[PDB]
């Protein structure tokens, strides 16, 4: 059950892992986009406990909470319909069985580079057993002008 | 120059809350301070504004000022004045004796408010009775915190504890934390006279009462403001003022430099290290 | 029997005997209940005792200010105790 | 045993005047605490009691605890704030944070109240004029402490100031040194507009009028009690809401530990 | 003069074990100032002396020595240096600028030594492998304390580490928890 839209103007998106200045360059994106609301909801850190992560919109300061585990942002985020998986090589599968675990995903970008090939086809079978489309791994990301941005893609602003 | 005309993005590094003095008047907690003075809100008040940034009711200001009058001060023998006292007594300035009675507050001496609190809240929250508690208590070896005097008990009534114990039942609108201590006092006392509520145990139940149920707090934010160490703060506060009373009398008195004399230490040293 | 002597042990008393008992096909009748507890045991059947009575022997009311050595008894556990026959005489 | 019998003769190395808690009663410089929380002696009743062992009128009472309200706080970016906040973002208790805090008060910071007090009694008991006195600090090169203010000159007055003042005019029997104060202060806002008596000048002088003329004190003992550090106290008292509530809300706030960047340092090192 | 008689007992409210002044010469746990320095016991063995009780060996001296060297400063922009600097900046004297930048010192600045020796401790006693305490760690979101460096990795070493290491396995008998945290 892949959809054809995959991102839009109002799409919010869960980042997993410390990216800070990908985040920022996401917002930074979103800005210049004319976007109404930033694209990054939450992000999921196992390593911290919750908190808030102050980044910038334009030219003024914003708190985007901070999640230890991913069901609490799941849970206070329901409107997240992307995750931008940024685990390394021996999380990512984890992370994103975990993320296919949610049905409000609807898309996930896995940014690791080197995920063993089995792992993967299992990935590939679990999005196609519950609809959910996989920017597949070893990528940058993808880029929709005036809409969203995955991670680290374009470059800078 | 280039911040003014906002062409440059530095983020902030520190993050504050409780007070503005950047602009034309001093601002607690949003609240200007001639606003503070003009509605008779006084030392409860303004520390209400700095810690909870809340504006308490006028009974509540009056139970932290209360709270701070009782645990002003409580003799020259504890270990913060001690310490103070011996500070004051080798020619240190008033922050230094100060600080040195100040930084034995912690477990041993000056924690049982929050201690005795933090008890009662997990007792309560909890749906165990007040009996359950004290067997509960009684099973995993450890006492009741804010339970036991010295020398008074029933029939020979703290009178702090009354005197806040009044003031709560007449002035707090719903204080079911009180009533269950109050159901384990009457248990203890049964089981022995001298273990009534403590100053620090009627001081840390009804600060969660009061955190509870003065209506400008939810139940997250006075649980945070619990586990945070409000009432260290608190007792911290009362018992500074204490300590400056010792700081300012040791000088008074021209009390020369301490030591400790030789036959109240044991020493017990290796034979040949 | 059985339910009797089970009442009997788990309320903790010490002296329980009925003169006279009734039995019939209707049931069960007890006229007198004659029956000595352990009044130390108070601590462990509050619930089950609620508000217990212990009664004074024959003879004289006991007196209105010997009651309160009988009340301040309980305060401590330490023992306080005061009888009385006659204030009139001598050697107290 | 041998002390209860009293054949054994061992001095006492302490001596207190404050507080007796041996007692059945609390007892704050020989007044038990019924009778403090009966009388409406509040905050600044006992401190009254246990700073000065005195039972100030109530007026006293309410100037300390309004000084003690006027110096709760004044923003993050003072030493003693900033360090408390620092010690906070480093998971330290309240104590340790309040202390790191208070540690940096003294003569560059908090100790202006003290300092005002000293230098305006000083030169009211030497008896020379406000414009005297001026001169005097002008020729030695030192500043008159609580003379100055950063955006406050005329016609937008320090409300601190102004409700402390009115205070003191109102429910004070005399205040010889704060007139002192006003004639310097006018002296010196002629001078340039902003030299406004500071709240902490005026706290200094309405503070030693209140020790000097509420009656509760002779003239050595309210000098004896301003050179001791009696204002550092208050300072100190005041202070310690306003670093507390920093430390709380550091805590609410969920502060990371805090590293200074190295843009902010100049690194002189030899070579 | 009546407890010189010994008819009256007291008992002594404070003990203490490391040092003893009330002779005619300074001891440092058992062990006199004289042989203290006569013996070339230097900073680490007045150390081991006054913290232990113990006459450490030499090697043991001079590691604890090296230690405080190397633990000595890092910069300014540290809490506790910035507290410091603070505070003397303040006007106030040495042990309150000194003592304001130590109050900073525990969990989150200067706990990592006591945080990595405990952790490693508890895995090296418990008889998992180096590799099962990685895992077990990252199983339950903790870093191991101890490991990461913002700039150093290996081909660049940390030259701190490299000179405590070196001396360590150079002197040392056994290093059994050395080689467990190599390994991690
Ligand atoms: C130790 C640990 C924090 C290092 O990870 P890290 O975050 O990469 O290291 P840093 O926090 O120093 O790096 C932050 C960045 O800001 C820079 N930075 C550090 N201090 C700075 C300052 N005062 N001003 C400006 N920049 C600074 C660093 O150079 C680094 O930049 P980089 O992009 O060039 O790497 C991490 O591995 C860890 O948490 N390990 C746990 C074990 C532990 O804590 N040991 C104690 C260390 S002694």
């Amino acid at each position: 059950g892949k959809s054809t839209t995959l991102f839009s103007r109002h799409t919010k998106a869960i980042v997993w892992g410390m990216q800070t200045r990908a985040v920022q360059g996401m917002l930074d994106f979103d800005y210049v986009c004319s976007r109404d609301e930033p694209s990054v909801a939450a992000m999921v850190y196992p390593f911290t406990g919750d908190h808030k992560q102050k980044f910038y919109w334009g030219h003024k300061e914003i708190l985007i909470p901070v999640f230890k585990n991913m069901a609490d942002a799941m849970r206070k985020h329901p409107e997240v319909d992307v995750l931008i998986n940024f685990a390394s090589l021996r999380s990512a599968y984890d992370s994103t069985m975990e993320t296919m675990n949610y049905a409000q995903i609807r898309t996930i970008a896995i940014i690791a580079e080197g995920i063993p090939e089995a792992l993967t086809r299992k990935l590939i079978k679990k999005a196609d057993q519950k609809g959910v489309t996989i920017i597949g791994p070893a990528t940058v990301g993808g880029i929709k002008p005036g809409c969203f941005k995955i991670g680290n893609t374009g470059g800078m602003l | 120059w280039a911040r003014e005309l906002g062409l440059i993005r530095k983020p902030a590094s520190f993050m504050t809350s409780i007070c503005d003095e950047r602009g034309q008047e001093l601002i607690y907690a949003g609240m200007p301070i001639t606003e503070v003075f003009k509605e008779e809100m006084g030392i409860g008040g303004v520390l209400g504004l700095l810690w909870f940034q809340k504006r308490l009711p006028k009974y509540s200001c009056q139970f932290i000022e209360m709270c701070l009058m009782v645990t002003a001060d409580h003799g020259p023998a504890v270990s913060g004045a001690h310490n103070t006292i011996i500070c004051a007594r080798a020619g240190k300035d008033l922050v230094s004796s100060l600080t040195s009675g100040l930084l034995t507050i912690g477990d041993r001496f000056g924690g049982a408010l929050d201690a005795a609190a933090k008890m009662f809240s997990k007792a309560f929250d909890s749906g165990i009775i007040p009996m359950e508690f004290v067997n509960k208590m009684k099973k995993e070896g450890k006492l009741i915190m804010g339970i036991g005097h010295r020398v008074k008990s029933i029939n020979n009534p703290d009178m702090r504890v009354q005197i806040l114990k009044d003031y709560v039942r007449q002035h707090f609108p719903a204080t079911p934390l009180l009533d269950y201590a109050l159901e384990v006092e009457k248990i203890t006392t049964s089981k022995k006279p001298n273990l009534i509520l403590n100053v620090a145990g009627l001081i840390g139940v009804a600060f969660v009462d009061m955190l509870r149920n003065c209506g400008s707090f939810t139940r997250e934010e006075a649980d945070e403001y619990i586990d945070i160490g409000a009432l260290n703060g608190i007792f911290v506060l009362g018992r500074s003022m204490g300590f400056i009373g010792h700081y300012l009398d040791q000088k008074r008195l021209k009390q020369g430099l301490y030591r400790h004399p030789w036959d109240d230490i044991s020493y017990v040293l290796p034979e040949h290290m | 029997i059985s339910g009797l002597f089970n009442f009997y042990e788990d309320l903790y008393f010490t002296y329980l005997e009925i003169n006279p008992l009734v039995v019939t096909k209707d049931g069960v009748y007890v006229l007198d209940l004659a029956a000595k507890v352990d009044a130390t045991a108070d601590y462990i059947c509050k619930v089950k005792w609620g508000d217990i009575e212990f009664p004074p022997p024959f003879g004289r009311e006991a007196y209105p200010e010997e009651a309160y050595i009988a009340d301040l008894d309980a305060k401590s556990g330490a023992s306080l105790k005061l009888t009385l026959l006659n204030p009139k005489g001598r050697i107290w």
